DNA sequence: CCTGCATCCGTGAGTCGAG
DNA sequence: TATAATGGGAGCTGTCACGGATGCAGG
């Protein structure tokens, strides 16, 4: 099973919120290259390669864990797409 | 029905 | 090693050649050795005699016909794609009424297919065998209305496509009625027609109470036969021109002419035993002296009123029994489309004979063969009972010339098959197989022959018995049909006997299938043999007895699916069936007279016989068959060595000195093991591998073609472009791979290059060309390479090309190329094995020897099976076979162990007790005591109450060997495993579905023409269907966006799918689906049927999905 | 008014969706005869178009979710508060 | 556990009553008797099949049985496309 | 725009003519020698599209750099191949003829 | 399947269409072991039923 | 560990003059005992060479 | 010609036309290569100077779909001989 | 109407129909230019009729037109629509799919509820696009193209691809899909591990679910593509997470046969 | 002529795989 | 381009159960 997927059922009223929250949340993740991630540098997600751990590739793992943390602020009408779109362009340019 | 019976038919009135 | 066989039943006659119903047939059919003044009126020649004479003025009659020699030989018709046939010569003769002049001439009429020695044919390269067809066999049947209670239904029955159906029965109105094409009319009219008068109907029909007074009608007795027929004329053809002789040409075409109505012989003889009359011809009704002259209406008519008055002596027709059911074999359904064709060519001849110079003519430009040769290739290319033959190993291909189906041409479609038509009747005894059938659709459709079963010329199906007079069994043996079976008190064949007189007071019987307890002065007959009662394959299954019949089933089934082993070995424990399956089956050669062998190589065997004569016999040697199992003979005898009559000299493919040798014998234990058995899956041992047990060569055959183009040629060369010489490198100098270089896939087979289509570069590879310099070239690499998860050893390599001699192509074909290349598989987790019980299950693990369970003495088992698959399947015969295996490991032994009378519980017991022996005694006087372990397990076995308390170990190590259970250590621990297991050797084969040819997937790849959807098959490289189920199974679950990717990015959606794979390829998410294309073909294809289906926004505007391409 | 699984699946207001099922000749010419529109409202109508189904993650209630960091809610709030 | 004939703590037994697999009638099948069985009209044979496959069944026995048992085979392979049918129809009706 | 809607409806003559990019009038498919789409054809490439991108029928102009021309020569429309799945062609009866959907 | 609240926007008339029908299709083609046996054969003469209604 | 046979292409052949085909050959090549004497010889190649 | 209709086994199942590929529509790998090949086309033309890149693009006609000329020949066979990654578009 | 490999024709009835129509409507409009009688143009406009009901609906009235000597009916617009075969039912309600493959399946025990095992050969081609970029992440190929006409010849592939290929999957889950689907579980959500050989390792408590036993059973593997479908398999479809039957609510992955036998 | 029952006609009849 | 010729031919037969319309005898 997916690690505190209990919990994370548990923060939203609709289990298909959660998935949707996770995926777009991967997506800003792919897109500014992991620079927005709300995660410290020892709470990033590891694999383990011939070399030695590199980060976690997958978007949606990233996602879940940061999730997790309570660092994130999701829901309805939060701010309209393009001034998000916009200011997130700012703080992380890709 | 048939459209070569039909035919056939309006042929044999003249 | 020693066979030892057991059984009290002492079979009278051998089993009937089990091809037979294959070769005699069609033998009969042909009668090519027969001289044709001797020959008689069936088959091929009946076809003529009906055909013949073609009148209309000028008359050409059939004077004889001839066959001649095949062009070439199987083995070149094989590798040449050829038919094996013969030429089919007919002397006929052009005679002049007015003239007299008499004209006649030998004609070729084409090639008519030939019958191989075992049953099967070669149609266009390819073995082929044409299945025999059960149907209802026609005649005169009564069956209940089943809306009314008290009357009956007459029904009319001619062979298949010899004309219509036709049904009598009495109207509640009271007047009889036929029905006809769907139309019913008053039998009063037609019986009119045929000449009868009230006088008569009165005096024959009027024993019945009121029954006759429906067939009076005063009207109709008012007019003349002729008067009666325009009538009938206009009844049954409305806006018809009521002409006299056309009439008479329709009612004598429809009920008379036996060229078109036509009963079989079997229709004629069972309208003569049933209706109780002397028919003259196969027809209905005669026309003689210028007049309609009745044979079938009025004893019909008769028997109808007689049955439904309830005159005595008159029953109903069950239309299952197989006396009223016949199996029409090889011959006649080739006769059939031979008949369909020559009056065809009939119809050639007199159309032709209409037109042109009456004067010269001759029966070569009168006879035009095109339709018969086309009747016939279309019988034996496209008819469903025309299959690709089954010859993975030998007993597939003889259990698939002994099918019997209801499908095809002539009989039942699909859901016309009910459950009355699929049941097992009792009238099967003997005859068809209670057992073996396909599981799924065809259940009940798709059946076989029983062992002992024969088909006679009028395609009812016999089985043979035992004359019983007075207590005393005769070795008198009668063929009898159903009919015939249902008159005796007939004895069944395990029935006590001292000599030849029944030995017990009660003997169990059998009086129209009901079992009965009987005297012995009141058995008639008696069973031959229990083997006659089901098929070849079913008889193949040790402890059949102790087997659920649904498990039996798969068991009979799966031996079909059995590959050929190198190592392969008779069972340990055979039904004594197994030598004569191979025998019959022709793949083994035999020694024809008595002799000394001459020579013994791997490619041939010469023998000198008595007679002084010379005879070379070539072995066929790696020959791939039609499933891809490799098919070669070993020579079984050595150089000088003394040979009789019909001894064996080679082993066939699947064969063990002269025995069916299916699988291995190898030593399995009952026990779970960490769920690596867990639901029917196998645990073996490396050391299966390690020995090549379950090992076989399969043979794959690469085909490619290079043709003349419009835009030029393709060729088959060493020169492709831009190719390195390790690429190249197993290339010969044409271009062809050579012999034993090893192919992986994307290896090249053949090399081809063709010319590349009127091509328009774009500036990017333009720049490409002048940036390496090198000129662009003509073609392009078109080569065969090997497919995914395919290659192998090259064995063979076959060059066809246009300008050799004996070579023509189909027509633009500059060259073919073949290339065979085997493999040598081993067993491998995914592969399927299967018993003779209907075990079947998947190779889960591999195990190496050390974690193995293995014997006290060391010997690890081979296969671990669960026992969880024995209680619910109810097939316990696997149980003892492993029991009677274990005895025949130590007493080191075979056994053969009939169906039904067989091995019982005590000698197996007794055959236990004796290997003990030599299990045990070689270890105490190896100076060697019981062990600890041996002494814990039995402390739990006395708790189990599997060994008598108080009793010394070795009794008590005894008293578990004889329950087939023993001591076994865990490969891992080396503490016993805490209970007895139960251990033995069990004969297991490896059937055809392996993980190797199975294992498919699909990144991206070809897409359909229309749907612009991916193709289907791994063969084709296709996509796995998602169908409306799995879409359900996505949309319950509530993922929306992969469901979507379904739909679009993965399937149809042109733009989602490329951008999706540039988005992948470049590390980005992939982009927002379109539109699928296949919604875009629906609104098209409505569009088409003059339907506009809009797409709409919000506002209730047209949005455009076709972006502007489609509108002007 | 009480109707079976079938007579009550080819009444819905949905020509897609019925069209899809059975009688689709009949189906197609009422509602061409009529100019029915569909509104896609159902699976099977987005399914045919390979739309999102309006359900699960294709809810309307829950696919316009949207997640943010606190450092772009603030500085969001910072542009809003500016202006 | 294992299997062996003489079997007939015990492993079918403990089998059928964990749930592991097989149920009662099964086991008697295999130990007791077999049962009277159905003639393809429906009707029953007078005489009851004594043998248990354990003890092995005669030929006649065995004929019997089969009628009975192809009847049974013959509804699971048409009556399943009578219930996918009803599936497929449920599913179209509550699909919105 | 976002398509919200499918609506379904009979189609006019006039609609059914508004659609199509020419008529059909002989019934060939292919010339037996070119193996090209004959002219007036049910594959003509004058009235449902090129069978090559960006290409005419005689040749005349290859490239992308006209698109929406017509040429003179071939009559053919220099656009994506992929229209030949989409414009609808039109056959004109000389006697009206009831749909049987509607009549069956 | 949660033993829980339904979340909402799932599709209750898929989940509902396959648990009616499941059980009729697994049953159908499950092995019918004969003897001891008589009548009408359990599943066989339910299914109609379920379809009638 | 190898095997190669004088006018022998390939494991599925035959050759003449001999009973046994080339895959039986090698199964038998699999049951023979090699005894190296000396420790340090990690390879051998053992020639056969026979007719009549 | 034979029809695409023509019954692929004893069933209703399949149509011989199931079996036939679609060789006009480039599959997403095809226009994938053609992505490709202009993008390394033109990150690996970083040797050409502009009058050269005008001329020789209008040469090899990669920007209106149609001595210095020979400069720029030898300048990019100077180039084709230098990274050898190219090769895998050549076929 | 297209050339098949062979260099012969294929072609849609279509076609044929149209070819009918097209020709008895031209010799209807010849027909009336000669001033035809009656009963000719009488004739001549039913047969329209009947081709313009061939084309639109064949075998809808009358006897189904065939092409000569053959008996099969041609295909019509409307059974091109309607029916089992039908364009609704085979290419809308479902299609074949990209990104999929199938195989036998074998029962790890050893497997977490969560896993599957997935031969790597399969796992290879499924995940190819992907491991394509990979290998250009690292230096296994020059580019794309290079990286992808490497992996054509089975022997021109290294060790390297491999975990590079093990990178590639890593986090990521596949479908596991067997025919019959009956209910939602016949399709589950599995991260999938690499094995070698060339069989499907099943987890043996999601086989009743699935109604899948060992006896040769083949199952369908997917690869959702998109972080949504990611996002939705893993969250949703996962094995471990549904553990109850959405039919009764017991719990559908249970211990069975030799678990209990054990136990 | 209005109602009711008998009869005709059209429409359906599990999934995936392989051929 | 000219003796005269003047109404076709195969048929596919052993399912079963339904909704809806259409028709006929009866109250
Ligand atoms: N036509 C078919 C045949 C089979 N199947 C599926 O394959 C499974 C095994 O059937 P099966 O016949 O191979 C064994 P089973 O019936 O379970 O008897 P047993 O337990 O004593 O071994 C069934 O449960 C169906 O899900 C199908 O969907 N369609
Ligand atoms: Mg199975
Ligand atoms: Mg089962
Ligand atoms: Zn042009």
């Amino acid at each position: 099973a997916e690690p505190g997927i209990d919990k994370l059922f548990g923060m939203v009223d609709s289990k298909y919120r959660l998935t949707v929250v996770v995926a777009k949340r991967a997506q800003q993740l792919l897109r500014h290259g992991f620079k927005n991630t709300v995660l410290e540098p020892e709470e990033r997600p590891k694999m383990q390669t011939l070399e030695g751990l590199f980060d976690d590739p997958n978007a949606v793992t990233w996602a879940m864990k940061e999730l997790l943390t309570g660092r994130l602020v999701f829901g309805e009408n939060l701010v309209p797409e393009d001034r998000l779109q916009k200011e997130m362009e700012r703080l992380y340019p890709v | 029905s048939d459209p070569v019976r039909q035919y056939l038919h309006e042929i044999g009135q003249v | 090693m020693e066979i030892k066989r057991f059984g009290r039943i002492r079979e009278v006659i051998p089993l009937p050649p089990l091809t037979e119903i294959q070769v005699e047939s069609y033998r009969r059919a042909l009668q090519a050795d027969v001289p044709p003044e001797k020959r008689e009126n069936v088959g091929i020649q009946a076809a003529f005699r009906e055909t013949f004479p073609i009148e209309e003025g000028l008359v050409l009659d059939f004077l004889e016909y001839r066959l001649g020699e095949p062009p070439f030989p199987q083995d070149e018709c094989r590798e040449k794609d050829l038919t094996y046939q013969a030429p089919l010569y007919a002397r006929l003769q052009l005679i002049h009424k007015d003239t007299g002049l008499i004209k006649e001439d030998e004609v070729f009429l084409g090639h008519i297919p030939l019958m191989t020695e075992d049953g099967s044919f070669i149609i266009n390269g390819a073995d082929r065998v044409i299945v025999s067809q059960i149907h209802r066999s026609p005649g005169v049947y009564f069956t209940p209305d089943p809306a009314r209670p008290g009357r009956y239904i007459a029904s009319i029955i001619p062979l298949p496509k010899r004309g219509p159906w036709i049904d009598l029965e009495v109207e509640p109105n009271g007047v009889v009625s036929m029905k006809v094409n769907k139309r019913k009319f008053p039998l009063v009219l037609l019986l009119r027609v045929l000449g009868y008068d009230q006088e008569t109907l009165a005096r024959e029909l009027g024993a019945y109470g009121e029954l006759v007074q429906g067939l009076m009608d005063e009207s109709v007795f008012a007019m003349r036969p002729e008067e009666a027929l325009i009538r009938l004329f206009t009844l049954l053809r409305p806006g018809d021109p009521p002409k006299r002789d056309k009439a008479v040409a329709y009612v004598y075409g429809l009920i008379a002419d036996p060229r078109r109505y036509d009963l079989g012989e079997a229709g004629r003889y069972k309208a003569e035993e049933k209706l109780g009359i002397r028919l003259s011809g196969r027809t209905l009704a005669r026309f003689e002296d210028g007049e309609f002259k009745d044979e079938v209406f009025l004893p019909t008519l008769r028997y109808l009123f007689a049955l439904t008055a309830g005159v005595p002596g008159h029953e109903v027709d069950d239309i299952d029994h197989l006396g009223n059911r016949r199996i029409r074999t090889v011959g006649e359904l080739m006769t059939d489309q031979f008949r369909v064709g020559l009056a065809r060519l009939a119809r050639g001849v007199r159309e032709r004979m209409l037109m042109g110079s009456e004067d010269s003519l001759t029966p070569a430009k009168l006879v035009n063969s095109r339709p018969l040769e086309a009747a016939i290739r279309e019988f034996f290319s496209r008819s469903q009972l025309s299959q690709f033959k089954d010859e993975t190993n030998p007993l597939s291909s003889l259990r698939h010339k002994r099918r019997i189906s209801a499908l095809g041409p002539g009989g039942l479609t699909r859901e016309r098959a009910g459950f009355d038509v699929r049941d097992v009747h009792r009238t099967h005894y003997g005859r068809i197989c209670p057992v073996e059938t396909p599981e799924g659709a065809n259940i009940g459709l798709i059946t076989s022959l029983a062992a002992y079963a024969r088909v006679d010329e009028l395609g009812f199906i016999r089985t043979p018995y035992r004359r019983v007079v007075g207590g005393v069994v005769t070795d008198e043996v009668v063929y009898m049909t159903a009919t015939e079976e249902d008159r005796y008190t007939i004895a069944q064949a395990n029935t006590p006997l001292e000599g030849n007189r029944i030995a017990a007071e009660r003997v169990v019987a059998r009086r129209k299938g009901e079992p009965v307890i009987v005297s012995p002065e009141e058995v008639e007959f008696m069973d031959v043999s229990p083997k006659q009662v089901f098929s070849v394959n079913t008889n193949l299954i040790p402890f059949l007895e102790h087997d659920d019949a649904n498990r039996a089933l798969m068991g009979s089934n799966m031996q079909t699916q059995a590959v050929p082993l190198i190592r392969a070995q008779a069972p340990v424990v055979m039904t004594g069936l197994e030598e004569r399956v191979v025998r019959d089956s022709l793949a083994a050669l035999y020694a024809e007279e008595d002799g000394e062998v001459a020579k013994v190589d791997g490619n041939r065997i010469v023998v000198r016989y008595e007679d002084g004569r010379l005879v070379e016999y070539p072995l066929r040697r790696f020959y791939r068959s039609n499933q891809g199992t490799a098919l070669d003979q070993r020579p079984r005898v050595v150089v000088g060595q003394r040979v009789r009559k019909g001894d064996l000299l080679a082993d066939g493919p699947a064969s063990e000195n002269g025995f069916l040798a299916l699988g291995q014998n190898v030593l399995v234990a009952i026990m779970p093991f960490d769920g690596y058995n867990f639901e029917d899956a196998i645990v073996i041992s490396e050391e299966l591998l390690k020995r090549d047990f379950y090992t076989s060569i399969h043979i794959e055959r690469y085909e490619i073609e290079a043709r003349d183009t419009k835009l030029g040629p393709e060729r088959i060369t060493r020169d492709i472009p831009h190719l390195s010489e390790a690429a190249l490198r197993d290339l010969d100098e044409e271009g062809v791979v050579r012999i034993g270089a090893e192919v992986k896939p994307g290896d090249i087979l053949v090399g081809r290059t063709s010319f590349k289509g009127e091509s328009e570069p774009t500036p990017e590879e333009r720049l490409l060309r002048s940036i390496f310099g090198e000129k662009a070239r003509d073609v392009k690499d078109t080569s065969l390479r090997v497919p995914p998860g395919e290659g192998g050893i090259v064995v063979r390599t076959v060059r066809l090309r246009r300008g050799d001699p004996g070579v023509e192509l189909k027509p633009g074909v500059r060259e073919v190329v073949r290339v065979y290349v085997a493999q040598k598989r081993k067993l491998q987790v995914g592969d399927k094995l299967a018993n003779r019980h209907g075990n079947k299950g998947v190779v889960a693990k591999i195990l190496p020897v050390e974690d193995m369970p293995h014997l006290p003495d060391g010997t690890p088992v081979d296969v671990i099976l669960n026992p969880l698959g024995v209680p619910s399947r109810m097939n316990l015969g696997q149980i003892l076979e492993t029991h009677l295996g274990l005895a025949g490991y130590f007493l080191g032994q075979r056994y053969i162990s009939p169906i039904f009378d067989g091995a019982k519980e005590p000698e197996i017991k007794e055959l236990l007790a004796q290997a003990f022996e030599v299990y045990f005694g070689k270890r105490k006087g190896e100076g060697f005591g019981v062990d600890k372990r041996e002494v814990e397990v039995l402390r739990r076995a006395e708790k189990l109450g599997l060994v008598t308390p108080g009793k010394t170990p070795e009794e008590q190590l005894k008293e578990l060997f004889l329950q087939g259970k023993v001591v076994l250590y865990d490969g891992r621990t080396g503490e016993p495993i805490e209970g007895p297991i139960v251990v033995g050797q069990m004969f297991i084969m490896k059937l055809y579905h392996m993980v190797e040819d199975k294992m498919h997937a699909r990144s991206t790849g070809p897409y359909s023409l229309i749907t612009q959807q991916p193709l289907g098959g791994k063969a084709q490289f296709g996509g796995q269907r998602f169908g409306e189920m799995e879409v359900w199974a996505l949309e319950a679950y509530g993922a929306a966006h992969t469901l979507q990717e379904m739909l679009t990015l993965k399937s149809d959606d042109i733009e989602g799918r490329n951008a999706a794979y540039e988005a992948i390829i470049k590390g980005e998410d992939v982009p927002e689906p379109s539109v699928p294309e296949s919604f875009r073909v629906l609104v098209k294809e409505l569009q088409a049927l003059a339907l506009d289906v809009q797409t709409l926004d919000e506002k209730d505007n047209p949005v455009d999905i076709f972006e502007g391409l489609a509108s002007k | 008014l009480l109707m079976g699984v079938t007579k009550s699946a080819l009444s819905t207001k949905s020509w897609l969706s019925a069209a899809s099922f059975q009688n689709t000749t009949h189906v197609l010419t009422e509602a061409a005869i009529a100019g029915k529109k569909d509104e896609l409202i159902g699976l099977k109508e987005n399914v045919i178009l390979g739309r999102l189904i309006p359900a699960g993650t294709g809810s309307d209630f829950v696919r316009f979710t949207q997640v943010v960091d606190q450092k772009t809610l603030k500085a969001i709030e910072e542009a809003r508060k500016e202006a | 556990i294992t299997i062996g004939i003489d079997d007939a703590f015990n492993p079918l037994y403990v089998m059928a009553q964990s749930g592991a697999r097989g149920n009662p009638q099964q086991i008697r099948q295999l130990c007791g008797l077999r049962g009277l069985m159905q003639k393809p009209s429906g009707e029953t044979f007078e005489v009851p099949v004594r043998s248990s496959f354990r003890e092995g069944l005669t030929v006649l026995e065995y004929f019997i049985s089969s009628h009975g048992a192809r009847k049974g085979g013959a509804d699971t392979a048409l009556r399943t496309a009578d219930s996918g049918y009803l599936t497929r129809k449920l599913v179209d009706v509550t699909h919105e | 725009k976002e398509v919200r809607k499918v609506r379904i409806a009979l189609a006019s003559p006039e609609k059914i003519r508004s659609w199509s990019y020419g008529e059909v009038e002989k019934p060939e498919t292919i010339n037996y020698r070119t193996l090209k789409p004959e002219r007036d054809g049910l594959f003509d490439e004058r009235i449902f599209g090129p069978i090559k991108d960006y290409e005419c029928a005689c040749g005349k102009y290859k490239r992308q750099r006209f698109e929406g021309k017509v040429c003179e020569r071939c009559g053919v429309e220099v656009t994506k191949s992929i229209v030949r799945r989409y414009r609808m062609g039109h056959i004109e009866l000389a006697t009206p003829a009831a749909h049987i959907w509607f009549v069956k | 399947s949660m033993a829980r609240p339904v979340s909402i926007g799932e599709a209750v008339g898929i989940v509902a269409a396959q648990s009616i029908g499941e059980p009729g299709t697994q049953l159908t083609m499950r092995t019918f072991h004969t003897g001891g046996v008589a009548g009408a054969a359990d599943i066989t003469q339910g299914l109609p039923r379920v379809i009638e209604l | 560990t190898s095997v190669y046979i004088e006018d022998v292409l390939h494991e599925f052949s035959t050759i003449p003059g001999v009973k046994e085909d080339v895959v039986e050959i090698i199964l038998n090549l699999k049951e023979l005992v090699v005894r190296f004497l000396n420790p340090s010889l990690q390879t051998v190649t053992l020639l056969l060479k026979a007719e009549g | 010609p034979v029809s695409l209709e023509t019954p692929i086994g004893d069933e209703k199942d399949s149509f011989y036309g199931d079996f036939i590929p679609d060789e006009h529509l480039p599959s997403p790998v095809d226009a994938a290569t053609q992505s490709l090949l202009s993008e390394e086309l033109e990150k690996a033309l970083s040797k050409l100077s502009e009058r050269e890149a005008m001329v020789l693009k209008l040469r090899k006609g990669l920007i209106d779909g149609r001595q210095i000329e020979n400069k720029a020949l030898r300048k990019l066979k100077y180039h084709e001989s230098r990274t050898r990654k190219l090769r895998d578009f050549l076929d | 109407m297209v050339q098949v490999d062979g260099g012969r024709f294929a072609t849609s009835d279509l076609n044929d129909l149209y070819r009918r129509l097209i020709n008895r409507n031209n010799r209807l409009k010849k027909l009336l230019a000669q001033g035809a009688p009656e009963i000719i143009i009488r004739n001549e406009k039913r047969m329209l009729q009947e081709a313009v009901d061939a084309l639109l609906d064949n075998g809808r009235r009358g006897a189904p037109v065939t092409n000569p000597g053959s008996d099969r009916p041609l295909r019509s617009l409307t059974d091109i629509l309607s029916g089992k075969q039908g364009r609704f039912r085979q290419n809308l309600l479902g299609k074949r799919v990209d990104y999929s493959g199938r195989s036998v399946i074998v029962v790890g025990p050893q497997l977490k509820l969560h896993q599957c095992g997935l031969p790597k050969r399969m796992a290879l081609e499924l995940f190819k696009p992907f491991l394509l970029k990979k290998m250009e992440e690292k230096g296994i190929a020059p580019n794309v193209k290079a990286a992808r006409r490497m992996l054509e010849r089975q022997r021109d592939i290294k060790d390297e691809v491999w975990d590079a290929l093990e990178e590639v999957i890593h986090g990521k889950v596949v479908l596991l899909n067997r025919a019959p689907t009956l209910h939602r579980l016949g399709i589950q959500a599995f991260q999938p591990v690499l094995v070698e050989g060339q069989s499907i390792q099943l987890h043996p408590l999601v086989c009743e679910a699935f109604n899948a036993d060992f006896d040769g059973d083949q199952m369908a593997v997917h690869v959702p593509l998109s972080s949504f479908a990611q996002a939705e398999a893993r969250i949703q479809m996962l094995s471990a997470h549904n553990l109850l039957s959405p039919a009764s609510g017991e719990p559908l992955a249970k211990p069975s046969r030799d678990i209990i036998l054990g136990l």
